[PDB]
């Protein structure tokens, strides 16, 4: 799934260097877009949205239920008038891919945290410069207006998910020659307003300036789609014990890069269950993150760990992989992983897990194990009592694992929260109500608004009509539409038309066809009595 | 042939409540300080505070597009004030003939988007049209908006000295 942004604002209406504006630079760089990403045999399950700068009932495009013709036409007939509503713009675009989140059971925000339940998007919101403005004058924070949540939005706090990634075009093309070609294999950052919002959500924002620039980027940015598994790392709190090889000292630290869950749907278990301490008895749920705080310790701690635990591929994006390479990508050794803020009753931090990396020294594995392995690993009223430490609704997932070898647990305690299920069907139902009045009136626009509005300065509501672009007159049918010049001739062509009495007749002058003549279309309706058997 | 006189009159044509004077006195000190307008006018003889008087003395005269091209000539542009002014529809200025004054494309993005909530199509067209030339592209290595921008602000000038006495 990709969501293009096309703001189509009046300021991208400026003429580069080749002859067209900014807007038909976008277009052109979009269908290079899809004829590049046509190459790779995996676009037959995508699908494509588009997000312009207009009003809510307006700004959509084509979003849902929406094939590729209406997708292209739409994005055909852009036109660039209207001021810069970034932020309005994105939080649309934001809630138009979360409409399918909250029904099909993604992010239940009750069962841990699945992170085989993708939903990949990537949005490229190929805005001008800078100056945007809001109708008032021109800000320089972009802050995201909150005015009309959707129903269960409270819970993530924020506007984005847990994939969803956010690049960025500026389109900065010099008027005159744009001769600046000094670095080839070299594409910088805009470092605009976008900037820090792309960098959150984890996309680069790139810096358009040269057409050689644009076909660079545009393939570069074909090889940064994949399964969307964004996690946040952080060195606390081990003060870089990275004492193998040399002495440490750093910035790949704050690693926000994504992973590649490849499937073999994607198949996995022991997800990342929660960042907090559930009660049993809690009427309102704390708003969970986009991108989990979790942080990793430099220790060996058994790196070994075989077993017949169900096995795990969740490849992750090289992006900060030189700490790991400065140790010799770590042979035969890794380092624990935990989650932060109160992953348990009274803790800071348990670790789940650790990012060993293969034998071959390419990428890292991302190896996800259960809540407390080094335990439960190596029954003398032993489980009954560890079974305690880890969180209640945790012990949903694990028992599947159990059911390979048998069945000792039951549904006696497989209860998270008596407040928890309550007023969730009821979110899940106005969630599904809101979608649905979002895919109605999605292509619909009948504007009907044409008028002067005469000022006084048939009183105070008089309002002169404006030029109509899709008028079509009735030659034949409407008198008012003849002119003045062309009227006796006109005459005499409507009396013989008149008195023709021949078959099928119209009221149309001279309707030729329409933009496309496709030759298929036109040969279908008719018939043929030949098959050229020789 | 005093610029700061002439500024003196202006401001005290301003305190009685004439602006055509003030403004009169005003493009007067301009052509003073420089030869009508053909080089850039001093800092000190036209400050953000001359500046500011000349603006406040077009809102009042029914002159729009003539304070939305003045709120260029600060150090700073005051897009609230411009964007203030060109939402009026009683303006006395020929809008649609001084949109070439403008090298702005913040003020020129605000004209489109004006002219296309109110229907009015033939001045949108013309301000798509400055829009799209080769002189204002925001992206120039400021070598080339510069010479564009003075060279507008001589003939807007130019041309509210025809205008005025």
């Amino acid at each position: 799934i990709l969501l293009f942004l096309i703001d189509t604002s009046a300021s991208m209406n400026q003429r580069s260097h080749l002859g067209t504006t900014y807007l038909d630079t976008a277009k052109g760089a979009v269908e290079t877009f899809m004829k590049l990403r046509a190459r790779d045999p995996a676009s037959r399950g995508d699908r494509y949205m588009l997000v312009t700068f207009e009003e809510p009932p307006y700004a959509i495009k084509a979003g849902w239920k929406e094939n590729h013709a209406t997708f292209m036409n739409e994005l055909k007939n852009l036109q660039a008038e209207g001021l810069t509503t970034l932020g309005q713009s994105l939080r649309t675009a934001f809630d138009l891919l979360n409409l399918n989140r909250l029904v099909t059971g993604i992010d239940n925000y009750g069962q841990g945290r699945n992170p085989f339940f993708l939903e990949p998007a990537i949005i490229i919101t190929i805005t001008d410069g800078s100056k945007l403005t809001t109708t008032s004058g021109v800000q320089d924070e972009l802050h995201l207006p909150l005015n009309s949540p959707l129903p269960g939005s409270e819970l993530t706090k924020e506007p984005f998910r847990w994939d969803q990634r956010l690049f960025a075009l500026v389109l900065r093309l010099p008027g005159t020659m744009s001769v600046e070609s000094e670095q080839l294999t070299g594409v910088p950052l805009d470092d605009s307003a976008i900037t820090p919002m792309c960098e959150v959500t984890g996309g680069r924002s790139y810096s358009v300036c040269s057409p050689r620039m644009l076909n660079q980027c545009l393939e570069s940015l074909v090889q940064k789609v994949q399964s969307g598994v964004v996690i946040n790392f952080e060195k606390a709190g081990p003060d870089p014990s990275p004492v193998e090889d040399g002495q440490p000292d750093g910035s790949q630290p704050w690693h926000s890069c994504h992973k590649l869950i490849y499937v073999r749907v994607p198949i996995g278990h022991w997800p990342v269950p929660e960042s907090f301490w559930p009660d049993q008895n809690s009427p309102t749920l704390p708003p969970r993150t986009s991108h989990p705080v979790v942080k990793f310790s430099c220790t060996d701690c058994e790196p070994m760990v075989i077993d017949k635990l169900p096995f795990d591929k969740y490849e992750l994006e090289p992006s900060p992989l030189t700490q790991f390479i400065l140790e010799r990508k770590s042979p035969q050794t890794c380092w624990q992983v935990y989650v932060s803020n109160s992953a348990k009753y009274s803790e800071l931090g348990h670790p789940f897990g650790y990012l060993k990396a293969s034998t071959a020294l390419n990428c890292v594995n991302l190896f996800v194990m259960p809540y407390n392995y080094p335990v439960l690993l190596p029954w003398r009223q032993s489980f009954e009592s560890y079974l305690k430490t880890m969180p209640p609704y945790y012990l949903g997932p694990l028992k599947k694992a159990v059911r390979m070898m048998g069945a000792p647990n039951l549904i006696a305690d497989s209860m998270e929260y008596g407040l928890s299920y309550s007023v969730i069907s009821y979110l899940k139902k106005l969630s599904q109500q809101a979608k649905i009045e979002s895919d109605r009136v999605i292509g619909s626009v009948g504007k009907k608004v044409v008028q002067e509005t005469g000022i006084k300065v048939e009183y105070t509501g008089f309002q002169v009509a404006l030029l109509n672009k899709d008028l079509k007159p009735q030659t034949f049918r409407n008198a008012y539409d003849i002119p003045r010049r062309n009227l006796l001739d006109h005459l005499t062509r409507m009396r013989s038309n008149l008195l023709k009495s021949t078959r099928r007749f119209l009221k149309g002058q001279d309707e030729d066809q329409v933009h496309s003549v496709p030759i298929a279309q036109m040969g279908n309706y008719q018939e043929y009595l030949k098959q050229v058997p020789s | 042939n005093n610029h700061s006189w002439l500024i003196i009159q202006a401001d005290i044509y301003f305190a009685t409540n004439q602006y055509s004077a003030a403004l009169h006195y005003y493009l007067q000190a301009g052509a003073v300080c420089s030869d009508f307008f053909n080089k850039a006018v001093p800092p000190d003889v036209y400050t953000d505070q001359v500046i500011k008087r000349m603006i406040k003395c077009c809102s009042l005269l029914n002159c729009h597009t003539q304070v939305a091209i003045l709120c260029q000539f600060l150090r700073e542009i005051d897009y609230k004030t411009a964007f203030k002014s060109l939402q009026e529809q009683n303006s006395h200025d020929a809008m649609d003939s001084y949109y070439d004054y403008i090298w702005d494309v913040t003020i020129l993005e605000y004209l489109t988007y004006l002219h296309h909530k109110r229907g009015e199509t033939d001045k949108r067209q013309i301000a798509i049209k400055a829009i799209g030339q080769t002189e204002l592209n925001a992206s120039n290595p400021e070598e080339v908006l510069q010479l564009a921008a003075q060279r507008r602000k001589k003939k807007f000038l130019q041309a509210m000295a025809k205008l005025y006495f």
